Parts: structure tokens; sequence; C-alpha cells
DNA sequence: AGAAATATTAATTTCTTAATATTATCCTAAGCAAGGTCGTATAATGTGTGCAGTCTGACGCGGCG
DNA sequence: CGCCGCGTCAGACTCGTAGGATTATACGACCTTGCTTAGGATAATATTAAGAAATTAATATTTCT
């Protein structure tokens, strides 16, 4: 099974196929542990951000390898601020204290 | 080089730093468009970038003052 | 966009009101047959925005053009479909409710900041009595309960006087109404005049409370929910499946009864109902938003129509399928296929096979780019069609993009981080990926369906990091202990094993020969066998001074094979290297000797090489394995009748009697393990060695060629254990309880087994079995405990400029030395100047990194200890430093600042524990070499029999040698006869001390007498009365086994002289009285007097099973959680005299009184113990006072730092060295730096008087104030041991601390302390997708530090 | 005669207005099916989750002597 | 001082993965709402004059060639 691009979920837009292009291979903490021992931060951002959640960073970043630049815009997970949705619907003010 | 970097890690001193200037290199010359200083050899920009390092024809001083060369030059062409 | 840090506070009503776009109204969803969202109601669109891109409902304003306008007729505004993803609604409750998570949290924190019992609360909030808000009335007082009969007698008196209410509108009177800088100055006032101990810590919870209310800014009645927030409606979707059937996450539902009940309040307000229905439903609406919140802490969980519970809000942040754990932490990832695997035998160390479809299927957007560019294809659209229709151009497209393109393959579970490892792609036709073998076992990797998992690094950093630090040609050190992981595994090692070895007279015997090339051409042609000895010129080189290869040449007598082999070894290695049999480890060796001396890139060349070689020879041998090549050995029948009649005769001594039933088992057990062992020394006598063979004419017995003893000698497969199951009896079984089934399998595989044996034999694979299923699970949750310890460790620093930390010796327990020096030292730096034998000559200037050439130049001298920077010792704050931790083990040098080493070391240790979790006399001091004696932690007088006493139980026997390196530690039990003394020249073979080994005894050190007192008769003895000799049957036993009946008897023997006085111990004052220990027998009885040195009681143990120690996983594991040893070894606390106190109120009394110092301190120790200590006697500070396994705490509170980092680590590396699996010490050390991270204050004028704090805070401090900043007003500390999970949990950072465990805990602490974490962890910076400080981000992270740094 | 430059009819865009006829908003009145609420008087007056299989081990902690 | 017994909560990891929870259920009658006909008045709006003039593309001299 392989994937480039196909099908997103619809919660967390993360991705999950599994009709034709199945979901993509799951990256777990035990990896997440192994790309830190490494010290390979950029991989590890990569695969969290631009192949995973964010949105408008995986289309950039589509964009950006069809023009022959290999390059990330990284953003914020779509999991992250959706986990402070949910933390800020208990009642509980969880912000992001901005520059 | 293509195999072992091993070369390049006794010139820049640190695995980390090697990674770091020599993605700096190769996307100034992939991006940049700037010519390697070492030949093409049919190798993606990754490993000139590598293969250069090696030679010590590029460290992080040396980028550094090819830029701040350039930048310096475009602002007298200013003028 | 880029913010800095993370708050979390309490949300005011206004602020849930600022957050909302609307208030929610209804509990409607969508319409029924439009299935478009209605007014107000859950989904609404003019709360929580359009539900197509710009356009509102009605369609009036229906383009881009009309964007941010609100459509009057509908209301929508027309701007995105993505905000229905991020505007929030709000329901205003008709009636202020309690959050749960403020209220029945285990540390209820609105029953703290009131103080008033979870009991009184739940009460009143469940509208069961009512509570005094507030009384003019005297006899009345606040938060005093009002039942409701109470109630109406109170209106009764008084009416208006008094305020008493029901429910969470009178608890959010009382939050409201508290002040609390006067409670908290009343709090800190009287907490002083009465400390008692339980009372100051509830004080300490309510004062801390206190100050966290004032500061963080919250206010109390925040607690209590009077607007409630709703989630955005794309994250509680209602969306419609395939058969028209809708799917509606379960907030929905849950969401409705809020309301429902909401509206229904707001009804029968306006309908004056009945109180008791009132009550009801405000009852029912709390109820509701509990379930909202949380469903599982509110007592009945609500369920839906499927009957299983609801899935509440906290429920999705929460547990192992939460958002931390699920899909913030660990995320399912793009470019990424997986498939089977198998072996690429004609691979080179960095390449493997990746199947033509996946790679193409993977590349597709680098093929776009690609073919618009060359022009083949100047649309994209048509290039997709091009790669799909896979025209021959495509292939030649990928072929060019998919060169030094570096992909990761993975295998699960990644277990290290050579489990994850950067190859790059060779294209082949097929579907299944191909490994390199030699890279196998670092994956743990075998071909039996095993399956990778293949990622595409996008990025141009990312390719250069796959290529630089992940590249397999990187990885050939392990990162646990510094050995090679590129060991040749198994076919190639039974390749080399052929080709080098040799035989007594075979084609070539003897001829010489010019070098290795025509040894190779003699064996092509068929001239000489493989392996047939000969001698041959060959010119080896050697790196001399200035590392210069010295060619020098000779005519070694060596192999035809291993001639032919010398030429695949590189320049700089010996020939000696290749002059053997070569098993496994010396294949392995050499390796790491090409290592040593050549370097990395010879390395792999030399590994491929001989990975190509010992295929080629082992499948140019035949190497086969038939029924024939396992021989039964031929006396092997003799051997099991004999066992046979021997169980047969004692079975006639038990029937006879004369034996009983346990002796019987252990005899008849004793003997059928004593035939197996036979037939195991008879099969391998047969096996190794039985081929002769002719040598001019007459038989030369040599090493065997037999297939599976090849294949068990080489190392390559199997081991003695199982050739003996093949061919000897496969030995005794055990019963699914561990009892050793009495008989025992007497066939074996070769003649298979009966129907019994076979059963038996299913009992202990299925223990076997089971046992590694459910081991993993424990070595995972070890893992990830130890990972989240130890996480935010990394190098910052070069040089913390330190003084000395660890003192480093080898362990020798006993004969064996279990690990050397040059083992325990190797890569680390010394701690201070080391010198040599002759003193004043030294080789550091006081710090220099220990590699092998000075491991080798001081094993050169006799130096075995030698002082090393450990970072248990570090002085850096926020981390450690790149000295205080030694040498970066896989990379083989000085370990490069911002690598992440916590990590490291949690996987080292944790990746072991998945493969190995797990007569009995001691006769005497059988000493095994020669060499001195020297006597430690002892103080005993030479004796009148010639030998010396024995004080105490401590007695250290060190054997020394003649270079002046200790070889053996013993100890001799508190009475145990001993032989010689100190500083003699002592040949091995010789019993120095002297017991039975059922003899734990203690002796009188004089002449003694027997006085009949406190060992009366009647109250823990009966007498048996016996002759002049002194005999009876007195037992004396230890307090653990003392009677109620002996409460003012002593068991002790009051030593006097034959005038009847106390004579004396030689050189004390205090009468000879040894209060002889447990399990003791006693014969003298009134009338005798015997020796200076003859026993009164000696103590037989037998050690009986075997088995009373525990270890494996749960050893670890127990250790590293820093659990309390069941009956602990009490230390001596402080250093001075102790005496006794109070007898037996149930616990005797210790009073330890200092020479000078605090004599009023005492302690109460229990009935059990059995006092190494005397009645009074002087002691040092931790010292052994009662026995059994020692708590860590104490260890680390009177004992320093260095003793209990060096007991964990000695602990726990017993319980792998037992296992063989090394692991270097660093590992153990920096996780026992971060267990003892939290310090408890002594002093003050800094902070308070002793709540816990982080060390390096306390040190900065000290570092700040205890500088010119003040003499001292600073505090110092007391250094605490944590255990791993509380020490975790004990972070300072909420998003890591609520990551892994007790989420809800966490995150109620952190709402009512208004924190904020920085995001400096990993874990933190994984979470909010950043670049994680260690590694490559480091240089990153830091810039963002000095930018801190100016504003 | 074979182009090679010229004068004529002649076939032809290009605006332009008006125009001219067609056609398509629009908008409000009205209508019809659908959706929401009330109103019922023989008498009727307390409960179902219909259970739940001791996980689990520390551990917090509230007692608890 | 030293338990001691109540709840209580997360227990490692990658792949696919069919069927899924009954009970028992009234008629009018306004009243409103949410969508459909419908009926001309204009209003665009596509086309038609028209001519006139302007090229402009051919026709037919006649002069070189």
């Amino acid at each position: 099974h392989a994937r480039s691009t196909g099908s997103y979920s619809l919660v967390t837009q993360q991705p999950l196929g599994g009709k034709a292009q199945f979901g993509g291979q799951r990256f777990g903490e035990m990896e997440v542990w192994a790309l830190e021992a490494y010290g390979a931060a950029y991989t590890l951002q990569e695969m969290l951000t631009v192949k995973s959640d964010d949105v408008n960073g995986r289309t950039k970043m589509y964009k950006n390898i069809v023009d022959g630049n290999h390059q990330m815009e990284p953003g914020m997970p779509e999991s992250f601020n959706v986990l402070l949705k949910e933390i800020r619907s208990l009642g509980i003010n969880i912000e992001l204290e901005d520059e | 080089a293509r195999v072992t970097v091993q070369d390049a890690v006794e010139k820049i001193g640190n695995r980390f730093d090697l990674v770091l200037v020599a993605a700096r290199r190769a996307r100034q010359m992939q991006v940049g468009g700037k010519d390697p200083l070492v030949p093409e050899e049919n190798d993606k920009t990754t490993v000139i970038a590598l293969r250069e390092i090696e030679e010590g024809l590029i460290n992080n001083q040396i980028l550094d003052v090819r830029e701040r060369q350039e930048q310096q030059e475009q602002e007298a062409a200013e003028l | 966009e880029e913010f800095d840090a993370i708050k979390i506070a309490l949300a005011s009503p206004d602020m849930i009101r600022s957050w909302s776009f609307g208030e929610v109204k209804k509990p409607e969803t969508i319409n029924y047959r439009t299935f478009k969202p209605e007014r107000d109601g859950l989904f609404c669109a003019r709360i929580f925005g359009p539900v197509k891109d710009y356009e509102c409902l009605c369609g009036k304003y229906k383009r881009l053009k009309h964007r941010g306008v609100i459509c009057e007729k509908c209301g929508v505004e027309v701007t995105q479909t993505k905000v229905r993803r991020e505007r929030m609604g709000h329901i205003e409750l008709a009636s202020p409710t309690a959050h749960i998570w403020f209220l029945k949290s285990l540390p209820s924190r609105i029953g703290l900041l009131l103080d008033m019992p979870l009991r009184d609360i739940e009460r009143v909030l469940y509208f069961e009595s009512y509570v005094v808000i507030e009384g003019g009335m005297t006899n009345l007082e606040r938060q005093q309960i009002l039942t409701e009969e109470q109630y109406l007698d109170a209106l009764e008196e008084f009416g208006d006087e008094f305020d008493a209410k029901m429910g969470a509108e009178a608890i959010q009177a009382l939050l409201k109404s508290m002040d609390l800088e006067q409670e908290c100055e009343q709090l800190r006032e009287e907490l002083n005049e009465t400390n008692s101990e339980t009372k100051r810590k509830k004080l300490t919870k309510r004062i801390k409370l206190l100050e966290a209310f004032v500061q963080s800014g919250n206010k109390p009645e925040w607690m209590i929910l009077t607007v409630l927030p709703v989630l955005p409606p794309d994250l509680r979707p209602l969306v419609p499946l395939d058969g028209g059937r809708f799917a509606t996450s379960d907030l929905n539902d849950l969401y409705r009864r809020v309301i429902n009940r909401n509206n229904r309040l707001k009804r029968l307000l306006d309908l004056a109902a009945p109180d008791i229905i009132v009550r009801n439903e405000k009852r029912m609406l709390q109820e509701a938003v509990d379930a909202l919140l949380d469903n599982g802490r509110r007592g009945r969980a609500i369920t839906g129509s499927n009957k299983r519970p609801l899935k509440s809000l906290a429920d999705m942040i929460k547990g192992k399928q939460g958002r931390f754990r699920q899909n913030l932490l660990g995320k399912r990832v793009d470019y990424s296929g997986r498939s089977v695997i198998t072996v690429g035998p004609y691979l080179r160390l960095h390449q493997c096979g990746l199947p033509k479809k996946m790679a193409l299927e993977l590349f597709k957007p680098f093929i776009y780019g690609k073919l618009e560019l060359r022009g083949l294809a100047t649309t994209i659209k048509a290039a997709k069609k091009m790669v799909e229709r896979e025209e021959a151009v495509v292939w030649d497209i990928l072929d060019e993009v998919i060169r030094e393109h570096p992909v990761l393959l993975n295998r699960a579970p990644t277990l290290h981080r050579l489990g994850i490892q950067a190859f790059e792609p060779v294209l082949i036709e097929g579907k299944a990926i191909q490994l390199h073998p030699l890279v196998c076992a670092a994956y743990n990797a075998d071909f039996d369906g095993d399956q990778m998992a293949v990622h595409v690094p996008l990025t141009l950093e990312a390719q250069l990091e796959a290529r630089a630090l992940m590249m397999s040609t990187n990885n050939i050190l392990s990162p646990a202990n510094g050995e090679p992981i590129i060991v040749p595994s198994q076919d190639v090692v039974l390749g080399l094993y052929y080709m080098t070895r040799d035989c007594v007279n075979a084609k070539g015997e003897g001829m010489v020969l010019t070098g290795p090339k025509e040894a190779e051409r003699l064996y092509r042609s068929g001239l000489a066998s493989l392996h047939a000895r000969v001698k041959v010129r060959i010119t080896e080189y050697e790196k001399d001074a200035n590392g210069e290869l010295v060619a020098k040449t000779s005519l070694k007598d060596t192999t035809v094979g291993r001639a032919i082999l010398w030429m695949i070894v590189p320049k700089g290695l010996p020939y000696s290297i290749v002059n053997q049999a070569l098993g496994k480890k010396a294949i392995s060796k050499m390796l790491n000797t090409c290592y040593r001396i050549l370097g990395l890139k010879p390395t792999v060349i030399f590994a491929d090489q001989i990975m190509y070689t010992g295929f080629a020879y082992a499948a140019r041998s035949g190497a086969s394995v038939g029924i024939d090549d396992m021989v039964i050995p031929e006396k092997k029948h003799e051997i099991i009748s004999e066992a046979e009649a021997e169980v047969a005769e004692i079975q006639e001594q038990f029937q006879s009697g004369l034996v009983t039933a346990g002796e019987r088992y252990n005899k008849v057990i004793d003997i059928w393990a004593a035939a197996n062992d036979r037939v195991s020394k008879a099969m391998m006598d047969n096996l190794q060695t039985e081929t002769v063979i002719n040598r001019d004419g007459q038989e030369e017995k040599q090493v065997s060629f037999n297939s599976i003893y090849m294949m068990a000698d080489s190392g390559a497969r199997g081991s003695a254990a199982q050739i003996r199951q093949l061919a000897g009896m496969r030995g005794l079984m055990a019963k699914p309880d561990g009892s050793i089934i009495e008989t025992p399998i007497t066939a074996n595989f070769r003649e298979g087994l009966n129907v019994l044996q076979y059963f038996i034999s299913t009992h202990g694979a299925r223990k076997g079995l089971a046992d590694t299923a459910l081991k993993t699970a424990n070595s995972g949750y070890l893992t990830r405990r130890l990972v989240d310890v130890a996480q935010d460790l990394v190098v910052t620093e070069d040089d913390c400029g330190t003084h000395e930390g660890i003192m480093m010796t080898p362990v020798i327990e006993g004969g064996d030395v279990k690990e050397p020096l040059r083992d325990r030292v190797l890569g680390r730096v010394t701690a201070e100047d080391v010198l040599k034998p002759g003193t004043a000559d030294i080789l550091v200037p006081r710090n220099t990194l220990l590699h092998e050439q000075w491991c080798d130049l001081l094993e050169e001298n006799s130096v075995d200890a030698v002082k090393v920077r450990s970072v248990v010792s570090c002085d850096t704050d926020f981390g450690v430093c790149a000295h205080c931790y030694g040498r970066d083990l896989a990379r083989g040098h000085i370990i490069n600042k911002g690598e992440a080493i916590g990590v490291i070391a949690a996987q080292s240790i944790g990746e072991p524990g998945t493969q190995l979790t797990m007569a009995a006399a001691e006769s005497s001091i059988q000493v095994k070499n020669k060499g001195s004696i020297k006597l430690s932690n002892v103080k005993s007088v030479v004796n009148s029999s010639g030998k010396l006493v024995i004080t105490s139980r401590n007695t250290e026997l060190k054997l020394i040698d003649e270079f002046g390196r200790t070889k053996e530690s013993y100890k001799v039990p508190y009475g145990a006869v001993l032989a010689k003394g100190d500083g003699e020249q002592v040949a091995g073979g010789e019993t120095v001390a002297n017991w039975d080994p059922h003899t734990m005894p203690v002796i009188t050190e004089v002449s003694g007498f027997v006085r009949f007192t406190d060992m009366i008769d009647g109250q823990t003895i009966t007498r048996q009365t016996d002759e002049l000799t002194g005999l009876s049957s007195l037992v004396v036993l230890d307090s653990a086994e003392r009677t109620a009946g002996g409460k003012d008897l002593r068991p002790a023997l009051k030593i006097v002289d034959a005038q009847g006085n106390d004579v004396l111990i030689p050189g004390t004052d205090m009468p000879a009285q040894y209060f002889l220990p447990g399990k003791a027998i006693v014969q003298l009885e009134d009338g005798v007097q015997i020796s200076s040195g003859d026993t009164l009681a000696r103590i037989p143990q037998e050690s009986g099973g075997t088995k009373d120690i525990t270890g494996g996983l749960p050893r670890v594991a127990d250790l590293f959680e820093a659990r309390r040893p069941k009956e602990p070894a009490i230390l001596a606390e402080i250093s001075g005299i102790v005496s006794f106190g109070k007898e037996t109120k149930g616990k005797r009394r210790l009073v330890i009184t200092p020479v000078d110092g605090s004599d009023p301190y005492e302690e109460m120790i229990p009935k059990w113990r059995q006092l190494n200590v005397f009645e009074g006697e002087r002691v040092e500070r931790g010292d052994v006072i009662s026995d059994g396994p020692e708590a860590p705490h104490d260890i680390l509170r009177l004992r320093g730092v260095h003793a209990v980092t060096r007991y964990i680590v000695n602990e726990v590396q017993d319980v792998y060295r037992l296992q063989g699996v090394k692991i270097n010490d660093k590992h153990i050390e920096v996780i026992v730096r971060q267990m003892l991270r939290k310090a408890t204050i002594v002093n003050a004028g800094s902070s308070d008087f002793l709540e816990g704090e982080q060390v390096e805070y306390s040190r900065v401090k000290i570092a700040n104030r205890e500088l010119e900043a003040n003499g001292k007003v600073g505090a110092t500390y007391s250094r605490d041991l944590l255990g791993i999970t509380k020490a975790s949990l004990a972070t300072e950072s909420f998003i890591s601390a609520a990551s892994f465990q007790e989420t809800t805990r966490v995150l109620t602490e952190a709402a009512v302390a208004g924190k904020r974490d920085e995001l400096r962890g990993l874990k933190e910076n994984v979470i909010v997708g950043r670049l994680i400080p260690a590694g490559t981000g480091y240089a990153y992270h830091q810039d963002r530090m000095r930018r801190r740094a100016a504003g």
C-alpha cells in the first residue's frame, strides 16, 4: 500500500482514506521518540504539520513540491486548536500568549 | 558525500550544524539558482552541498561573507 | 502568528460571552426534509457561520463579491465555511450549576477553598439540605448546615435575620462571599501557633490554594457555571452517511439534554411551580451539565440508544484514545506506504529495494513537477494522465527523481532509535521491500511476514537529516552500549566459520603459496581444499606513530581459506584477526577493531565485503541438516536405566520409612538432574570431537564437521541447550505452578515424545508463550514512563566547570569480577587528575576523555579506582553539560551539544526487557586465588583461640593481589569462626573463615558462664534439663520470633566469669551480653563455663528453593518507581550513642544521643526487628540498625547523592547483567538525575519554609541571593528522591504533564493555579507543531531565546 | 503577352440610432399543503435502570483509632 | 503514630474489522408559515434598419516591359 495524498478525516483533518487509497502510515509515539533521539527536528516537524494536519501547510507544500522548490511553511496542526476548542468548552480559558 | 558524511562532520564539527549549513547551501543552489563550486557530476543539490562542505569550499562563515558581500553590493547598486 | 507561551485560567462568564458569537436557544439540529441548519438551534448558521463558501442560507448574497455582509433575510454572514469550526456558542444557564471538575476531583477545589466536607457540598448541591450563607444572629454561623425541619424551626425563631439557601446558588454565594486576603492571613497566623503535622499539611493546602487564587487573578465564583460554552459544530459533526442515515457526535445528544432541561427550567420559573418541581428540575439540569463535562466522574453515566455510555467532553481530551495521545503526539502521515520485506543480499549497507509501483505512488508530486519542467507535460492535468497511463518516460523521470533521495524505513514496534533508518532507494520489480541483511538485527526484522513502513522526507532539511543523521551507514554502533550493531548474523557467520577452519590431512596439505591470490586460484582450480593447512606469504600493514601504515611481510602458517579471506580485510589490521575459527564473537570483534583502527568508511566497506564472502562460501559448503546429524550418545540407555534403578531404590528407602516425602523429592530430582548432565556430557563428547581423521596413515581426532555441531559452535543458530534437547534427553519440565515434575522427559526430538511427555511439554510451552505475550505490554509501559520522565534533558553546555563527580571502581561480587574498570570507565571524563602507582604522576589536567588508548595506558598501571564526572553531579541548571555526560556512544566521540540524551537513555533501558526479563549451602570462605587480605567494617579483638573475634555483621573480606587490584569481596557473618587475620600472604584453595553451611553462629568473645536471667523458663521456653556437660533443648530466637509470654524476657545470655559478675568483652566496660539472634540453639545450662570463642547460638540455614529474590522487569520497574521495600533495613539517622527506652508498647524506643548534638532525638521500632546494635552503643550516621531491603529515600537522605545513585545503578545493572544484556551506566545515571529533581526547603528568607521546589530553582536562587545580594538570607534544602511516575507528573509544564497521565487532575490543578508554560520540553513543542529544542532544532530555538532576551 | 501599375464598380465592415419587436424580471396578491398548539372530564395516584461480575495497583486521603 | 479502608483512574504498539438496542402509539380546528401560481408593467435585450462612408476587395484599363 502507498500514498502521496488522498482523503482526510473530518474532525481532526488528518490522513484517513481506505476505499481505494487507504489511510497513511501511523507515525506513533515510539517513532516520535526515535526521531527525537536522532536529533532530527525538521523531519519531525514536517511529519507533524505539513504531512498530516497543517491544512494551509499541506496544500502550500504540495504546490512547492510541484514547483521544484523543497521548502516548508508550517503553521499549527488542526488537532492542536481542536484541542484548544475542546478545552475551552469545558469553561477553561486556555489561550496562546502572543508576542 | 554520497555514502558517508564523516568528512563534512570533521570539517564543521557537529552533525546538526552540518545539516543546517548544508540545507542553507542547497537552498541557495536549488531556488537561488547560483552555480555549484564543485562539478555537478549528476547529483541532487543536497549532495553537491555536502561535497562542497567536504572540500572546505563552504563554511557557515563563508556563506555569511558571500551573502553579506552580495547584499552590500546590491545596496551599492541602489546608489 | 507566532506566540510564546500557553496560559490556562478560569473562564469568567463575561469571557465565555466574549468567545461566543450568539446564544444557542433551542435543541433543534437541522431540518428533516431540507437538512439545513435551523435558527437558534445547535447548528444555526447565524451563530456558527455559513454552511457553504460565501453563501447565506436564503441565497440572497451568494458570491465572493458580497463577502463580509450579513444577509438581513437570514442573518447569516457571507464568509468561509471553515468558521463552522472556530466559532463557539453559549447557553445562558437559568440557574448556576457546579463545574464537576472543580467539585468531584479527588482533591475537591471548591471544598478546599470553602473548607466544607465534600459530603456537605453534595448535600447542598443535590438540593437535600440548606446551608447558612450568612447570619446576623450569633447562634447560626456561616457554612452551617440547616436541614429542612431545622431550617423551618430556625426560620420560626428569627426568619429574615439569617440567610440560608439550597443548592448551587448557595454555594456560589459562599464562594463569592469569602475574602481571600483575610482567610489567607488568619490561616498563616494560626498555622504556626499549634503546628500539628496533619493540621500543618491541611493548612498548607488551604494557604497555598488561597495565594493561588490571590495571585493567579482567578476568582472563586467562576467555579460555578452560569454561562456554558458550546463547541463549534464541525467538531461535533452531524453528517450523512452513504445509506441516507446520519452520523452524529455524542456531544450533540449531551448538548440537547442541557438545553431541553434548561428550557424547562426557564418555563417553570414563569409558571411559579411548586418548589419541589423546580428543585427537581435544577437537580436534573446540574446532572445534565455534569454528564456533558464528564459522564464517568458523574456517579451514573448517561447512555444513549446504543446503551453504551455517551462520550463527554472530558472523554475526548483524555486517555489513550484522547486528542493528546492519539491525534496530537502521534499522527497519521501522508507520503508513506508499507509492505512485506525480503532480503536483498546484493545490496550495500545504504540501500533498500523499493517496488516500482510504491515509489511511483509515493513520489508522485515530485514526478508532476519534473514532467512539467522537462516540458514532457506542460500541463499538471496531463502530467497526471501520463503518470496514470504509465508511459515509458514516467519511469525515466522516476529514476531521475529518486536518485540521492533518502527514504526512511520503519518497523513497528520502534523500541529504539535504530528502528527507523534512512536508506537510499533502488527501484525493483516487485511488491516487497528489500532489506539489507546486516541491518535486520537493529530492526529485529526477520523475513516471515514482517512488514515495514516507508516514509518519504519531503523538504530539503529533512533530506539532509535523513542523509546525515539517520543514514544506515552512520548507525553502526549501538547507542546503548558501544558495541557494533552491524553484526554478521547467521548465514554469513556460518560461511566465515566454514571457510576459516582447518583439517588434519586434506587436498594441498603443507604446500607453500606465494600469497592469498594463488590461494584463491588453487581453491577455484580444485587443487586445494578450502581449509587445508598451508604456508602462505602475506604482507600485513600496521598503523605506527603518526598514523602511517608500515608494510611488513612474512611467511605465515595458515590455511587456504584464511588466506582467501585475508583479501577482503582492510590495511591496518593484523593477520591474527583471520588466523582462527572465526565464530560470531570473532567476527564482531574484528569489525570492532576495524572501526577503532581505521574509521567509519573502511568499516562500512568491510562489513559489506564480509557479508558477500560469507554468503558466497556458506553456499559453496552444502551445509544441510539430516536426521543422522543428530547422534544419540551410544551410552544414553544405560544412564537412563541407572537412574531408573536409583529411583526404585529411593522408593524402597521411602516405603521402609528411612526417608521423608520432601526428602525423597529433592534426592530424586537431584539424581534426575545428575543423569541429565551425564547424558548432556556424553552427547557433547560424541559431537564436538568425534571426527577421527587419518594423518600419515594414523588417526588424529579433531573438532567435528557435523552440520548441527557447526551451526551451534560458530554461533550461527542454536546453543548447547537446544542441541541437548535434539539428541540428549530434554531434561525435567515444570508443572504450571513452577513445581519441577518429578520424572523428566527422557526422550528427545530424534526419537519423538510420548503422549504424556508431549502433554507435559505443552504446559511449559504455553507458559512461556503467554508470558512473552504479556511481557511486552509491561516493557512498553516502562519505556513510556521512562521517556516521559527523561524527555526534556538535552546536552546544553560544554563544561559546567564542576568539581569531582562519581568514584568508579570494578564491581567484584566475590570470585566473579562482574564488570571490569575498562568497561566502567571507557568514554567517561576524569573527575580530576589521576595519578599512577608512583604518586604525583599525572596523565590528566583534571579532565580528559578516556578512550581506548587511555584505557590501555591505565591498564598498563594497576589503577583500579578512577574519579569520573557523572551526570547526577552536573552544575548545568536546565540540562547537563558535554563533559559531565562523556562520550556519545553511537558516534564514538565527545557528545555534541544539543543532543537529546533523555530519550536515548529511556530507549536504551527500555529496549531490553522485551527480550530478557527472566544446593545453596554457602559453606565458608573458599578463596579462589592467591593474594593478601584486608578487613573492612569490623572493629574486633584478638581472641584466646589465636584468631580474631567478630564484633559486627559487616565483616568485609577483601582479597588483594600482588598488583594491588582487589579480586574478591566477601561478608562473613557476625560470629562466624575466622581462621586467619590481616596482611598475610594467603594462597588460594583455602578457607579463611569457618562455619557450617547450616550454621550462622554467634560467638562468645570471652570465656562465658550461663546465668538464668531473662531467658526465664515458662514465658519463652520449656525447661528440659540435661546433664552436667551443658545440654538442653533451649532455643533462643529474635524479636520477630518471640512469643507473647516473654514481655520482660529479653532474649540474651549474660556473659560472666567464674567470679559471677559480668566478665567483659575485651576492650569494653559495658557488660558482655550477646542478645542471641533468631533460629538459634543454646545448650549450656547453669553450671557451665566454656572457652573464649566457643559458640552459644548457631543459626542453621539451607537456602532451600533457590528462588527467593525478585528480578526481571518488575524489579527494574520497582527500582525506578522508588517504591517502599516491604520491611526496610532501618539506618542510624544521626551519629551518636543509642540506648533503649519504653519497652514493647507494641514497639521499642531507640534513643539516639550524639556525643555533642541533638540528644533527645529517639525512634520507635517494632518487635519484629533484631537489632545488630546492642542495648547502648555508639554508631555513625547511615549505618544498618535492623536488616532488610533499603528504602532508597533513606539512602539519599542519610548517605550522599553518589551513594543512592550507586545503589540504583548497581541494582538495575545486576538485573540486566544477569540476563547478559549490557547497557552503559550513563543512561541509568541520567534517569537517576531526573529522579532527584525536587527539593524540600529547610531554611527561609527567600521562599516558604519547606514546600516542594525544583532544585535548579533553589540553586539559581542561592547563586543569586547568597551571592553578594545577601550574606545569607537564602534557604537551604533537603534533596528529595522521587519515583519516575511521580516526578514526571511533578513537571512545571502542564501540557507535558497533561499529555500522558491523570489528564483531568493535571488540567484542574493548572486551572486553579492560573499557570502558564513557556514551551521548553520536547513534548510541548511536538504538540504545538514546533521545532523541538534538540538536535537540529536547537540552533533555531536558541535564536528564540536570544530574541526573548531583547524583548 | 506577361505582368505591372493604375481607376472603377462592387462586395463589406463599422458604427449609430432608433427601433422594434421579443423577451425576461418583478413583485405582490393570493392559495394550498405543511407544521405548531389547544383541547379533550368514568376512573385511573410511587421505580426502573432490571442490574452485577469483585481488574488493578497503588495511592490519595479522609478518617480513625 | 501508624495504619486503614473508601474510591479511582489510566493502564505500549502497527495493521483490517461485519452487525448492531422492543416496549406502544387519537381527532378536530384554527392559526400560521413555507412554498407555489399568476398577471401585466416595465426593462433589458437581442436584432434590424441604413446608410454612409470607408475602406477594401475585387474588376477592368493601359502603360510599361
